[PDB]
């Protein structure tokens, strides 16, 4: 096709293919044009499961949250006897929802 | 949407009852 | 970095939960949602 | 139609080598698999091993890992397999043959030499 | 992107790590495929090819 | 390797005819993710390659007529012919397919005689 080099002095507008690993068999399964990619009829098969493709961003459910000493706001209590926070209620009958804190005793 | 979810009701005043309010 | 954006930045921690100021420096290198507190800025003094 | 043509009988003294040439045409050289195959006269092919010409990726039976070898050349398209170390356990009668991928599903050997006999 | 001989040991190496479940996503260019690096080669990875790049 | 069996080894019969001719395996041929047979029937005449015959135990070939019938499923296998002709005189293998269980394996024949 039509050859030109480019200021690095390469030939652009190459066609790429695309292949798949069917049971280890090569399959042509897509194709790249000067600067779009078409698939063809071919099935996209992955390692694990679905033909779609898998979402391979994880995500979490636990959330290491950092706070920090403020007087009106976040308070700082030894536990009484091991891990154990006292149940102090306020004055409306409240109990007083504490949360087991890690952190360094001074500077 | 929670933290504004939060504003728009009296959540923010009870909180406020809890410690901000309160005088010593 | 230090405190708690050299803690969040680097990887140890996940999300802040404090009385955060927000300020310019803060809003390019991490993001914030609505602020839960309105106040401004005074001097304590003694009597 | 695929066309794969081999080279002719040998006469090779024991111990030993050969190389065993199988011209290909008529098919896209680069993107098939081609295999070859030992048959004993009377006796059914055994599988020696397979090659991508693309990739240049081999894989040997181990029964033949250390005594055969396989080259193509892209310029004629012709495979190669190289039988070293002859013995006369090796008269017998070796194909190259052509597979057959439909749908990217390999369905058989669809195209075959016409044989070589090693003496 | 890597030699064969390195696509061959991460190959062997995540397959002992089992690391070819489900939400794996695969990319691997033309050097990684040939050799003993596709003997290795896990099942449903995605290749690209160099068309009429030898003829 | 997986071990293919052949049964009968050899027949004769007058044209016309009806014959069965079986294939086994080993171990199973049926690839449970997508369910299809690793086996492929072929015909091999004296002095001529063989020729594909029936793929996945169950489809013809585009030359090979209807009279050819091959069934059979998981490790046993069967090739069917409803109306035996001359011309089919040869002897039939089937080879497994499945890139999984390399190497290729065959079975034994079976020698069809008129």
């Amino acid at each position: 096709g039509r050859v030109e080099f480019n200021e690095d002095g390469d030939r652009k507008f190459a066609n790429y293919s695309i292949m798949n690993l069917q049971n280890r068999k090569l399959v042509q399964v897509g194709i790249y044009n000067g600067t779009h990619v078409i698939p063809n009829d071919r099935k996209i098969i992955w390692p694990g499961g679905e033909t779609e493709k898998p979402r391979g961003y994880q995500m979490s459910t636990r959330l290491k949250i950092v706070t920090i000493h403020q007087e009106p706001f976040v308070y700082v209590k030894p536990t009484m006897s091991d891990g154990t926070c006292k149940e102090e209620f306020t004055v409306n009958g409240d109990p007083v929802k504490k949360v087991i804190c890690t952190g360094p005793n001074d500077t | 949407l929670s933290i504004l979810k939060s504003h728009e009701n009296g959540f923010m005043e009870d909180l406020d009852k809890t410690w901000v309010r309160y005088q010593e | 970095w230090n405190g708690m954006m050299g803690e969040l930045l680097s990887g140890q921690a996940d999300m802040i939960v404090a009385p955060l100021t927000i300020n310019n420096e803060r809003a390019q290198y991490i993001e914030f949602s609505k602020p839960f507190k309105y106040q401004g800025l005074t001097i304590l003094v003694k009597k | 139609q695929g066309q794969m043509q081999q080279s002719g009988a040998e006469l090779v003294k024991p111990g030993a080598s050969v190389k065993l040439s199988c011209k290909t045409s008529g098919f896209s050289f680069s993107t098939s698999y081609i295999n070859w195959l030992k048959q004993k006269p009377g006796q059914s092919l055994e599988w020696i091993a397979w090659i991508y010409a693309g990739t240049d990726g081999t894989s040997y039976n181990q029964k033949f890992t250390d005594k055969a070898q396989l080259t193509v050349d892209t310029s004629s398209s012709t495979a190669y397999m190289q039988f070293s170390s002859l013995t006369t356990d090796d008269s017998a009668i070796y194909y190259c043959a052509r597979e057959g991928i439909y749908y990217g599903n390999y369905a058989g050997f669809t195209y075959w030499g016409q044989g070589t006999l090693v003496t | 992107s890597a030699s064969e001989d390195d696509a061959a040991t991460v190959y062997r190496a995540a397959a002992m790590l089992n690391m070819t479940g489900s939400g794996y996503v695969w990319l691997v260019g033309e050097r990684e495929i040939s050799g003993n690096a596709l003997r290795y080669a896990p099942d449903g990875i995605i290749g690209l090819q160099l068309i009429n790049g030898k003829n | 390797d997986i071990v293919m069996t052949q049964s009968p080894s050899s027949l004769a019969v007058t044209a016309g005819e009806k014959v069965t001719m079986r294939c086994k395996s080993s171990q199973s041929l049926l690839w449970s993710v997508n369910q299809n047979n690793y086996l492929s029937w072929y015909q091999q005449k004296q002095g001529q390659p063989p020729k594909l015959l029936i793929y996945g135990a169950s489809i013809r070939e585009s030359w090979v007529p209807d009279r050819f019938t091959g069934s059979g499923s998981g490790t046993d296998f069967t090739l069917t012919i409803s109306n035996v002709h001359a011309e089919d005189l040869a002897v039939y293998y089937c080879q497994h397919n499945h890139g999984s269980f390399l190497p290729y394996t065959f079975g034994g024949g079976t020698k069809l005689e008129i």
